[PDB]
C-alpha cells in the first residue's frame, strides 16, 4: 500500500489549496481515511476524516472551510481548503487504515501514511 | 419499543474506573439515538469494527456491553483488535474478531488535577497475556527476578499496578482520555 | 471450555442447615462470575446469589438475604452456597452457574440463569 500527496504550496490569507492523495495498493472494502497537520516542532493532529460510508468528521479549527472528499472510482482522497489562515500553516498527511468505519483524529490509529506536503500561509 | 437506553449512565459517569479494573455495564432492550452520542463534539475516536454506528439504534431484542476506563492519549490506540502494548497485553484486550465500536474522548478537564491526579491506575506487569474481555484485578507482589517476594516490595519484586500522572499540563498524548467500548452478548 | 461439578444437596428440615459447592474447571478466567439459580417444579428459574471469584463482590436475591452466605476459594475455583434458616419455599432443584463476561463491579444486573455455563443441578427438599 502507498499514499501519495500532491496540491501543496504558498497562499495568502483567505486563499484556497485542494490537496489529493492517490492510493495503490489500497483494496479495502471497509475504511477510514483522514487528513492530518503537523506545525514545525509540534505534534501531528487530526484535521479531517471519512469513512467508507461518507460520513465526515472535522476538527473544530477547520469546520466550515475545509471539505474532505473520496474519488472511488480514482482512488483518490481530496482536502478542499477554503478560508486559509495563518493558524493553518503545517506539513500535511494524508493517512489511511482499514477494518472499520466512522472517525478516529488520533493519528497512531492509522497504519498508512503519505509522505507530506507543506501548506504555507502568510 | 420506545424506552431510552441509559447511556448517559456510561458516557457521562462522573467516575470512571481504572483500566486495570475496567467496567462493565449492560444496555438492553432499548432505543437510542446514535446521532446524539455519535455527533458529540468531545469525541475524538467513534469508531466501529464489522457493524455499523446505525445499529446502536435499535437495541429492541439485543443485549450491548458498555465497558469503560481512562487511559493515556498514546495508548488509545491500543483499544483496538490486534494490538499489542501494556494495555492490551496487561490491562483491556480486544479479541482478533471483536464486532463493536470504541469511543473515546480528552478528559484532561475532569481527571487531572494541579499536584497530579494519582487515582487512575494501570497493571505494568503480569506472566501472561490478557485473554479477550478478561479482567485481572489481583495485587500480588510480581516477581521479576530469582529471588521469592514474600509479600512486600524488593529488589526484584514488583507491586504491578502503577499510577498514571494526569498532570494537568502534560502533553496531549499523556493527558487522560476516557474511553467506551461497546459490544454485544449472546 | 468450561466445567462446572456441584457438590451438595438432599432433604433437610425446615430451620435447617445446607451447604453447596460449584468447582468450575478448564479454562477459566483470572476474575469471572459464579452464583446459583433455583427451580420449583412448574417454574421459573429464579436467582439466588452470586460472587465475582477473584473479587469481593456478591449479591443476594431479596429472598435469601439474611440467611444464605455464598463465599469462595479462590485458589480452589470453587463457590459455596450456606443456606441457613431454610423454608419449605426453598424446595427447588439448585444449579450453579459462571460466566467469564458478567457485569461488573455491580454483578446484581445479571441473573445466573442468564450465565453461559450451567452445572447439572441439585435436588434441595425442605420439609415441613
Amino acid at each position: 500500500v502507498q499514499l501519495q500527496e500532491s496540491g501543496g504550496g504558498s497562499v495568502q490569507a483567505g486563499g484556497s489549496l485542494r490537496l489529493s492523495c492517490a492510493a495503490s495498493g489500497y483494496t479495502y472494502s471497509t475504511y477510514c481515511m483522514g487528513w492530518f497537520r503537523q506545525a514545525p516542532g509540534k505534534e501531528r493532529e487530526g484535521v479531517a476524516t471519512i469513512d467508507s460510508d461518507g460520513r465526515t468528521r472535522y476538527a473544530d479549527s477547520v469546520k466550515g472551510r475545509f471539505t474532505i472528499s473520496e474519488d472511488n472510482a480514482k482512488n483518490t482522497l481530496y482536502l478542499q481548503m477554503n478560508s486559509l489562515k495563518p493558524e493553518d500553516t503545517a506539513m500535511y498527511y494524508c493517512a489511511a487504515d482499514s477494518g472499520w468505519v466512522g472517525y478516529s483524529l488520533d493519528p497512531y490509529q492509522y497504519n498508512y501514511w503519505g509522505q507530506g506536503t507543506q501548506v504555507t500561509v502568510s | 419499543c420506545t424506552n431510552l437506553c441509559p447511556f448517559g449512565e456510561v458516557f457521562n459517569a462522573t467516575r470512571f474506573a481504572s483500566v486495570y479494573a475496567w467496567n462493565r455495564k449492560r444496555i438492553s432492550n432499548c432505543v437510542a439515538d446514535y446521532s446524539v452520542l455519535y455527533n458529540s463534539a468531545s469525541f475524538s475516536t467513534f469508531k466501529c469494527y464489522g457493524v455499523s454506528p446505525t445499529k446502536l439504534n435499535d437495541l429492541c431484542f439485543t443485549n450491548v456491553y458498555a465497558d469503560s476506563f481512562v487511559i493515556r492519549g498514546d495508548e488509545v490506540r491500543q483499544i483496538a483488535p490486534g494490538q499489542t502494548g501494556k494495555i492490551a497485553d496487561y490491562n483491556y484486550k480486544l479479541p482478533d474478531d471483536f464486532t463493536g465500536c470504541v469511543i473515546a474522548w480528552n478528559s484532561n478537564n475532569l481527571d487531572s488535577k494541579v499536584g497530579g491526579n494519582y487515582n487512575y491506575l494501570y497493571r505494568l506487569f503480569r506472566k501472561s497475556n490478557l485473554k479477550p474481555f478478561e479482567r485481572d484485578i489481583s495485587t500480588e507482589i510480581y516477581q521479576a527476578g530469582s529471588t521469592p517476594c514474600n509479600g512486600v516490595e524488593g529488589f526484584n519484586c514488583y507491586f504491578p499496578l502503577q499510577s498514571y500522572g494526569f498532570q494537568p499540563t502534560n502533553g496531549v498524548g499523556y493527558q487522560p482520555y476516557r474511553v467506551v467500548v461497546l459490544s454485544f452478548e449472546l | 471450555q468450561v466445567q462446572l461439578q456441584e457438590s451438595g444437596g438432599g432433604s433437610v428440615q425446615a430451620g435447617g442447615r445446607l451447604r453447596l459447592s460449584c468447582a468450575a474447571s478448564g479454562d477459566t478466567y483470572s476474575s469471572y462470575c459464579m452464583g446459583w439459580f433455583r427451580q420449583a417444579p412448574g417454574k421459573e428459574r429464579e436467582g439466588v446469589a452470586a460472587i465475582y471469584i477473584g473479587g469481593d463482590n456478591t449479591y443476594y436475591a431479596d429472598s435469601a438475604k439474611g440467611r444464605f452466605t455464598i463465599s469462595q476459594d479462590y485458589d480452589k475455583n470453587t463457590a459455596y452456597l450456606q443456606m441457613n434458616s431454610l423454608k419449605s419455599e426453598d424446595t427447588a432443584m439448585y444449579y450453579c452457574a459462571a460466566e467469564l463476561f458478567c457485569p461488573w463491579p455491580d454483578i446484581g444486573t445479571m441473573s445466573p440463569a442468564e450465565y453461559k455455563y450451567w452445572g447439572q443441578g441439585t435436588q434441595v427438599t425442605v420439609s415441613s
